[PDB]
């Protein structure tokens, strides 16, 4: 049962009408996740997946949306008999959460590409029987709301989603898959992953959503992609307007990644009278420092990316150095491969390209070049230091010889006279945390870097060729 | 393609 007050804005005839619906729901005791996800999925389908016939905006008629809502609530209420799972004290049981997870899981198409765009929403679940990884977690939370289970909430790391529930909201349960070819842990807590200090569980400093943050998640989950070359302007506008709505109400306060998304949108198409992208990226970092012990990587990656795109080399290097300063206190574990790929691409592709362009510009007489700034060299060294310290104590190594040629090249982009200015001190001035960089210190100021010795010190390799 | 909601980059 949609309530009478939920129906009065239909039909939705524009972006702004969708925004009004979100504003109305966010003003309610609890925003209706099912309704809002169905609307977003409907509007995304007809703006990104199939634009045949589009003349302005795909009008969302109440009859259509209500029929979709009824399919969802019918399935869930039919398959989950709450009488089998008595609720001690206004809180849900692990068995109940697992049952809801199973109902969503078991509904899905037997075989489909899980990496497709536009399979995030309950519209996808209902019309295509398809969901992406995190979409399954959202759908479990939407189903639990539909069942009246006020204590079940979405939990988010930077690369995974699960639920919290139970007495004081203190229980965790896996409800979806992560990655590819990992083994399902649905029903289990996340405690092993927290205890092993993996990036995937953020040492426990992950997001525990309220209902409003769950709305923010579905908005971040909007995918404006039409194809590899084209985005939907309509969906970008919608996402941007919804994020500002949430921002103004306070619901992005504890959501760094949403703040960075909003900053990226503002760079693309600034809203008059709003904060600059940089202000927003800094707010994201502040959010991570305030609520999550400064244990998140992506607030710094968002900032660095902005600086990189705008060829602020100094500030890009500083932000990637900061990114490494966070990662150093993690152990690199089996399902952390996405953050490995991000650091690998920065070290072995992005930074080299940036420094190569800097080198051409210096040849053409640029002033205040990062390549002549010793604090820029210090940032490069701190980036590598953090990666090396990350590797310390980890169950799987990080560095290999495929990193070493890029390190030598990048070091060599700074002339010896620049490199000499950095003073490396023990516990521009820099202090290394990692044993690998401490051993590398003397190699760092020679006019021509000793490539071979660098390679030996960065990697496990301890011998040179026999012959 | 698929990326985790609000992950930076592409």
């Amino acid at each position: 049962g949609l309530k009478a007050a939920q129906k009065t804005l239909f039909p939705l005839r524009s972006i702004d009408d969708v925004v009004r619906l979100f504003a109305a729901e966010l003003g309610r005791e609890e925003p209706d996740l099912v309704l809002l996800s169905l609307v977003l999925g409907f509007v995304e389908h007809f703006l990104a997946v199939n634009r045949v016939g589009l003349t302005y905006f795909p009008v969302a008629d109440l009859s259509i949306i209500a029929a979709l809502y009824a399919r969802f609530t019918a399935q869930i209420r039919g398959a989950v008999d709450l009488s089998l799972y008595p609720r001690e004290g206004g809180v849900s049981s692990r068995e109940l959460v697992k049952k809801v997870s199973d109902v969503i899981w078991n509904s899905l198409s037997r075989s489909y590409f899980k990496d497709r765009a536009h399979i995030q929403s309950l519209f996808s679940f209902i019309t295509g029987t398809k969901l992406d990884s995190s979409g399954v977690a959202f759908a479990v939370v939407g189903a639990c709301q539909a069942l009246g289970l006020r204590d079940v909430h979405l939990a988010l790391s930077e690369d995974h989603a699960w639920v919290v529930f139970g007495p004081n909201g203190e229980q965790t349960a896996e409800v979806t898959w992560h990655g590819k070819g990992n083994e399902d842990r649905r029903g289990q807590t996340v405690n092993a992953g927290v205890a092993e200090r993996s990036w995937l569980y953020l040492k426990g400093s992950y997001m525990r959503c309220d209902r409003k943050m769950e709305v923010a998640f579905m908005v971040c989950a909007i995918n404006p992609s039409i194809d590899l070359h084209t985005d939907s302007l309509e969906l970008l506008q919608l996402q941007q307007k919804l994020l500002w709505l949430l921002y103004d109400l306070g619901h992005l306060e504890r959501y760094p990644m949403a703040l960075g998304n909003l900053a990226d949108l503002e760079e693309l198409e600034p809203t008059p009278g709003r904060p600059d992208p940089l202000t927003l990226y800094h707010k994201g970092i502040a959010s991570a420092k305030t609520y999550y012990r400064d244990e998140h990587i992506y607030p710094y990656m968002y900032l660095a990316g902005y600086h990189c795109r705008n060829r602020n080399v100094r500030e890009a290097l500083q932000a990637w150095a900061d990114m490494a300063t966070v990662i150093q206190d993690y152990n690199y574990c089996r399902e952390d491969e996405e953050i490995y790929k991000e650091f690998f691409e920065v070290a072995n592709d992005v930074i080299p390209n940036l420094l190569k362009e800097a080198a051409s510009l210096l040849e053409a007489g640029s002033q205040g070049s990062a390549l002549q700034d010793p604090e820029c060299f210090a940032h490069l060294l701190r980036f590598y230091d953090g990666i090396c310290k990350w590797e310390e104590g980890s169950p799987t190594p990080v560095l290999h010889v495929g990193w070493a040629t890029f390190l030598v090249q990048s070091l060599g982009r700074f002339e010896g006279q620049v490199r000499q200015k950095v003073r490396i001190v023990s516990v521009p001035v820099l202090t290394f945390q990692s044993e690998k960089m401490k051993g590398m210190k003397e190699l760092l100021v020679a006019t021509k870097i000793n490539s071979s010795a660098i390679k030996l010190q960065l990697t496990a390799q301890s011998q040179v060729q026999m012959k | 393609r698929w990326r985790f909601p609000a992950r930076p980059g592409t």
